[PDB]
């Protein structure tokens, strides 16, 4: 009779990095990064993003006759663009306020582009027909933005101009506008005939007054002289007050919308599909399922925190040593064939052999380690710098949590064999292999009185020999 | 223990929209590699709860799209997009790892105007036979639940002896049916000719009373 | 096919024990592990014990745990569930449904059990509500029958013997001041139908095993 | 014969934290964590300045009469203060721009008080005498602050004020003033005769001008209108000009300094010495080769990095005792205090003699890269290092530190683990027949093995001729 | 790598020297950097501040040692006279210990007192004439010597030698040596060396005549 | 009184080896310990090598490793150091200094030793520098002597036999177009002492093991 005693042992091919060793395989472990994935752009909730193809969010908003006319979906949860989306602002110049208007018009509920300022009818001491430049081309002829009209002087004068509209619609109305800063002196006279020009767009949340340079820039675009465009949000109530005496390009399109709250941009290549996922990425989505990911810095709604590692997986079981293929510390090889427990023993007598774990040191040890695997994740709830530095702070505790988890494996078994070996003195010796050499027979029920932790030795060793 | 909170222990719903529950617990679940959660259970009246979404996300086989549970960590959720008429019953959250499973509260999910066809039904000779007489009104397929029902014996009103019974939300046309009984002595029901039921519900014009006359079809 | 079976409903006073069956049918029987709930009516569920026909050792719950004991056969692949002392509120509707071979393996429900009712006994008289006042009104016809003064729960009602379905209302059972028990049961059905369609309702108490089929006929006055 | 090997051992209370165990006893060690404690500081000889005392640096500048009048240093680095500091703005009030006044006069070369405005001349239209109050007491007598004056009317009126100082000294002026807000409209007047008055104070580096509230304050310090005390620096050249018609108090007394950079303020009781000590603590060794210490969370002069932890001692050497790999706490169990050259050797035995020996090869080896290692980590620390990155970087720092000393620890042992083993392993495979394995790291020499024939095994070049 | 090579300073006022590593040497138990030593001319250098900061039996307190990491630098309060000489950085845990480039320590106006040594007999002897001048104790070290024999400038045929900063005093002596032959020696009669220094208000000449004390 | 002793000058040409011995003497010698460094003039300190006798395996300098060699003497205390081939710029002056005996412990050299200068021989000649014109000054006399054509050096000279040496001054060596060195020494007295103070230099060459004892009186004309 011989009784012997042995770890778990399964064919998995999970590789957990500890302190000493790296690329160490476990028969148990969980990970802690999520970056699987081949998922392609969907769609964060039942909302789909607007797509910029061809133009940017500036070429969009003003209009820009490369882009594509409405169109336009009524509402979105985000929108994507492209980096090879270059042609946005066709006249030369700078958007004032770009960023903050990105994020506005990132998320909206309700939008709709109505004519704010008629070209036909708002227009009368003032020439909106000659507002063209080659700048901004359409069909191999001089156009400009569809949204706004480039007023120009109506012959030998350029009358004093105060338009103004009421936000009647019941929701908050983006306007945008530009105001033109020529080359030369030829040419603000050829345009607005006054010299000294000013422009004023008033409100009951905005007011500045903008005076027009006129300056030699590089010339880009071939257009030597600028454009900024700018913009404003008219709440439902609000007035909105364009007073002026030359240099503005007046707005003819607003855009009444709900806009909601968070949300950003993504500049990618990716196409779109109909899958309807809840996070998204830069290229692609993901399942969230762990609460750190390594894809991109950016991300869309609930997502795990970006963490820029190679790997990370915190270990739960023991080294996974099969040791049995091809032809065929104190304990070599592992014990496939036990699946009951982490750690159990193998009876050997005339009755049968069998393999049985002990659920005392295994359900003691599932509960340490469940209940140490939690308190990795309590602390993650944490929340450019302090980004390496956790990532850091981070693979270090992984790395030393692991080497703390197979030394408490290393350590249950080692406690295991103490047990027997305290029992049985002199009636059974020391095979060297974790085995234990009965020099009486013990039968199934006196292996099992081992098992419970009740073993009394009355008999002799019968180690007499010789 | 964990401490398995539910929220709402109450939850009203109309058809075509979507509905949430909310399940919280006091530690957090992984149980070696991500075993988590065991799923979420609906146990329609009288019958016996059936499996739903296994391991938090993976679906339960032989079972519509239309359920989708999500959550990492202690919470949230377990959405149903478009509610069915069938879509009822009483909801429970899933055990917390460790062999003390404790359950929820298990949720109460519950469902156009249906006025109530009323039917009274006489004592059948057979009962009045042994000394005892029920009276049945019979509310079918009603909607919303509210309802009243009133007795009039001889045209004076009843109290006490009466019982009433409701069935659960259709899960096919959303009505509930009532049933009301009646249960007099075989002496009090000599004394007396006319008995009539009155019923009231939002969908009636009018106070609705059938009623008969004692021994006279 | 791999549908699960246990033993019906049973009524033991405050005092004596009680024993239940839950037998493993059309398995696939990978002797993989059983496990027991209760749930009482107004409360909600509690896990009871476990057992494992691949690991000898089970588990119970600490309060319940001097009480409760598990046992189970791989031979007739049933396993039992028994209880020492009873009370009012200890009384509840008891499952039983597969969970887990090992133990450091998931754990699953993907079949479950009918549900004994374990809560004082007779069978009950079943009295027609016939439908006639004028045919119940032209387009529908209301009829069902009146399962009265039983005990203990629960009784089984059909129509036709399975037959008639659709449109079949059973109410929730009612406990009356005598301590017997009453419920309803009607259907509608085309009035037309009444002369030439039979209508049975098939009454079903097991605590009595008694079985009652009333024909449920017009009032041809 | 015998043959054997086994570590060094010696007398060294050393103890380490590594992953698995903690508090464990190490032969050699460097610390990470100094704590010696303030003898007094004594800092830089003189260089304490006019020990605060009773007053704050408000009350100093000002010259709340409480305060010992100069005296006062000529030049000192830092400033001391006591927490049980009751004497500051005797006259209720804010002292504005105060924890920028407090970093300038920190470090200070060399400073000196003079009367810019003398009392007696330069005030002829308005009344000096009369600029004195009960919240100011001295000699049980109402005083007010020695460095300034507060101007009242001249019976029936108050002119119009101007007066200015043009900077001569050739250093920067600190100037100091104060603006009375007073409780009633009737104290106005009484005080100033004007009802809307206005006082402007302007420079080349500085320019405001106050308009006075006449406002009903709680009671404080029987007070019920207070005072703002306001400053500035004249730099040599420029002129300070004060123009006012009333709730004015102009400076009698300013003071021409040369700044230094940096420093800053201490607030404790401990008393003053003379020792000549730099930043770090006494007795100014300093002389500090740890870049840590857990004293302040912030420290003045050139000191080093503050980390509040228990303890840190970074392991070099092995388990003390007079494994993994199976060698330490294996088979051998236990350390030579005899052996003393080397951290590995052997041990012969022989009718010549016996005596330990250590194997160079190996313990250099080790020695280079434990001390690679150690420079290594003292790297990474020095190399890379408001409320939520200020405090927040020192919390996460602190526990990845210990985190990685924790981490060092263990690889460091299990180098010195495995390192013996290779040792053993080197003899083993060289004598297969000629000597069995004891099991307590010796083997038994079957054959004669002198002397020379010991060294052959030491050199590493073993030959079999022999049964 | 030493900074700087050359070092001078003067008295009073204190000094300080600059040495540099490429790793930060610690060993076990902060051995860090070997202490420093100054050799005087012509002597063995002695300790000074071993492992750092402690000072070295049998030395003054002038001296202080103090640093952190590889960068050090070694600091004495007040520098006398006797403080001259090359000064080196000590290799620390290698044994390629490696020594600096070191710096040479160098040191009121003081004037030369000039004295000229003619010929003794006893050379005169054997065929050649060596004639001595003398520079004693002054500062600073730029001092001019010009020989001339009856009154013409000598060319080449003179060398020099001074000793370093005097340990007490901290003035440099200086000699000049003309060497001719006795031949040459023999044809001229006045023999004179002219000194000029910081210090002298006029240019000094001290002579004399041949055969004539 | 602890100080440690070591062999005198020497000279050898390109080509023939040379020994240098290191004594320890009194008084308190660590059994084991010592170290050799080399000095020349124009660069700085390089390291040699290092030896014990506990015995500590030896280390060299890699780029000598080739040539020198160490041994050492236990009965006797003294370290012994070897060169093979020399070249001009081999020339330095070798010292030797004690080291910690353990070599792991720690470093340091407490004391270290005098200097063995190594590089035909010649004696030089002692001529009187005399104190001339007319009382040198009146309070004070200028005096020396002129060791002129000797090789190799170094020499040695003290004056009246270490009894005068404030005021003493000796000059660097010299090496002149003959191949040979020359060097002064002078001091400055009392000029009213010269009638009654007799003042000998004592010039010592090891390297021919000479020695002059040269008086320098006045000019009494
Ligand atoms: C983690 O698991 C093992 C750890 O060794 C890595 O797989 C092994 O990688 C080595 C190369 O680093 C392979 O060795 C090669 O073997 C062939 C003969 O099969 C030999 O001709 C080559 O010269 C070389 O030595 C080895 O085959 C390979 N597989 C095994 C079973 O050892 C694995 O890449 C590691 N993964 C990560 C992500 O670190």
């Amino acid at each position: 009779d011989t009784l012997c005693i042995g770890y778990h042992a399964n064919n998995s091919t999970d590789t957990v990095d500890t302190v000493l060793e790296k690329n160490v395989t476990v028969t148990h472990s969980v990970n802690l990064l999520e970056d699987k994935h081949n998922g392609k752009l969907c769609k964060l909730r039942g909302v789909a993003p607007l797509h910029l193809g061809k133009c940017n969010i500036a070429g969009w908003i003003l209009g820009n006759p490369e882009c594509e006319s409405l169109s336009t979906a009524s509402s979105w949860s985000y929108i994507v663009e492209t980096p090879s989306s270059d042609n946005g602002t066709c006249y030369p110049g700078d958007f004032i306020d770009y960023e903050e208007l990105r994020e506005q018009l990132s998320s909206v509920s309700s939008f709709e582009r109505f004519e704010i300022f008629p070209k036909t009818s708002s227009w009368p001491n003032h020439d909106s027909n000659k507002g063209v430049t080659a700048a901004c081309p359409h069909a191999g002829a001089k156009s400009f933005y569809k949204n706004l009209i480039w007023l120009v002087k109506k012959g030998n004068s350029y009358p004093k101009l105060s338009k103004s509209y009421i936000n009647d619609k019941g929701k908050e109305v983006l306007v945008l506008w530009g105001i033109h800063h020529p080359s030369t002196s030829a040419d603000q006279q050829s345009l607005y005939q006054n010299a000294d020009t000013y422009v004023f767009v008033g409100s009951s949340r905005y007011s500045k007054k903008f005076k027009p340079e006129i300056a030699i820039r590089p010339k880009v675009r071939d257009q030597e002289g600028r454009m900024n465009y700018y913009w404003t949000l008219v709440e439902p109530g609000d007035k909105i007050t364009f007073e002026a005496t030359g240099n503005l390009v007046v707005p003819r399109y607003a855009f009444a919308m709900e806009r909601n709250a968070g949300s950003g941009i993504i500049i990618s290549d990716t196409p779109v599909h109909d899958c309807n996922t809840t996070c998204q990425t830069p290229k692609g989505a993901i399942n969230t399922s762990l609460p750190f990911q390594n894809i991109h810095p950016i991300t869309i709604g609930k997502c795990p925190k970006y963490v820029k590692s190679t790997k990370l997986r915190l270990a739960t079981g023991l080294r996974n040593i099969p040791s049995i293929q091809s032809r065929g510390g104190f304990i070599e090889g592992g014990w496939t064939g036990m699946v009951d427990g982490w750690y159990g023993y193998h009876h050997q007598n005339e009755q049968g052999s069998g393999y049985a774990a002990d659920l005392k040191s295994t359900q003691n040890a599932i509960d340490e380690i469940t209940n140490k695997v939690n308190s990795v994740i309590e602390k993650m709830n944490t929340q450019d710098g302090f980004l390496d530095i956790w990532t850091y702070n981070a693979e270090l505790l992984v790395l030393l949590e692991n080497e703390r988890t197979l030394d408490y494996h290393d350590s249950n078994v080692k406690n295991l064999y103490e047990k027997v070996r305290s029992q049985l003195k002199n009636n059974a010796k020391e095979i060297g292999n974790g085995c234990f050499e009965f020099y009486h027979k013990c039968d199934n029920t006196c292996m099992e009185s081992v098992k419970n932790g009740t073993y009394d030795y009355p008999k002799y060793s019968e180690e007499a020999k010789l | 223990d964990v401490v398995m909170t539910q929220s709402p222990v109450s939850l009203p719903v109309t058809l075509g929209q979507p509905a949430s529950i909310s399940c919280r617990s006091s530690q957090g679940l992984v149980y070696i590699d991500g075993n988590t959660y065991l799923n979420w259970f609906q146990q329609r009246p009288g019958q016996s709860p059936r499996r739903l979404i296994y391991n938090v996300f993976t679906r339960d086989s032989g079972v519509p799209d239309r359920f989708s549970g999500s959550g990492s960590g202690t919470d949230f959720t377990l959405k149903i997009t478009t509610v069915e008429a069938e879509d009822v019953g009483v909801y429970y959250c899933m055990q917390g790892t460790h062999w003390p499973y404790t359950f929820g509260q298990g949720t109460k999910v519950e469902i156009t105007v249906a006025a109530p066809s009323v039917f009274i039904f006489p004592p059948s000779d057979e009962q009045l036979k042994s000394g005892t007489a029920s009276v049945v009104c019979l509310l079918n397929n009603f909607y919303p639940r509210e309802a009243k029902v009133q007795w009039k014996v001889d045209n004076a009103l009843q109290s006490g002896n009466s019982q009433e019974s409701v069935t659960e939300q259709d899960s096919k046309d959303s009505t509930y049916s009532l049933s009301s009984t009646l249960t007099l002595s075989k002496a009090d029901y000599e004394k007396h000719k006319v008995y009539a039921c009155e019923v009231t519900h939002q969908g009636l014009r009018s106070p609705v009373t059938k009623s008969f006359n004692r021994g006279e079809c | 096919q791999v549908q699960l079976v246990q033993s019906g409903a049973e009524v033991k006073k405050p005092g004596a024990s009680v024993k239940v069956s839950c037998k493993a049918s059309g398995y696939s029987f990978s002797s993989y592990g059983i496990s027991w709930v209760r749930q009482a009516p107004g409360q909600g569920l509690e896990w009871m014990g476990w057992i494992s026909a691949y690991n000898g050792n089970t588990n119970y719950a600490q309060k319940l745990q001097g009480r409760v004991t598990m046992t189970t056969d791989t031979s007739t692949s049933t396993a039992y569930m028994e209880l020492r002392s009873l009370r009012s509120d200890d009384t509840a509707v008891f499952y039983c449904a597969r969970d887990r071979p090992h133990i450091l393996t998931g754990f699953d429900f993907d079949y479950w059990g009918q549900g004994t009712l374990v809560t004082s006994t007779k069978g009950p008289s079943v009295f027609p509500l016939a439908p006639s006042s004028k045919s119940t009104s032209g387009g529908t016809a209301a009829l069902g029958c009146l399962v009265k003064d039983y005990f203990p729960e629960p009784v089984t009602v059909s129509w036709n013997s399975g037959a008639l379905t659709s449109g079949v209302h059973t109410f929730p059972a009612v406990l009356q001041s005598s301590g017997l028990y009453s419920l309803s049961s009607v259907v509608t059905v085309p009035s037309s139908s009444l002369g030439t369609q039979t209508y049975i309702c098939n009454v079903n108490h097991k605590p009595s095993n008694t079985k009652v089929d009333k024909k449920v006929e017009p009032k041809s006055c």
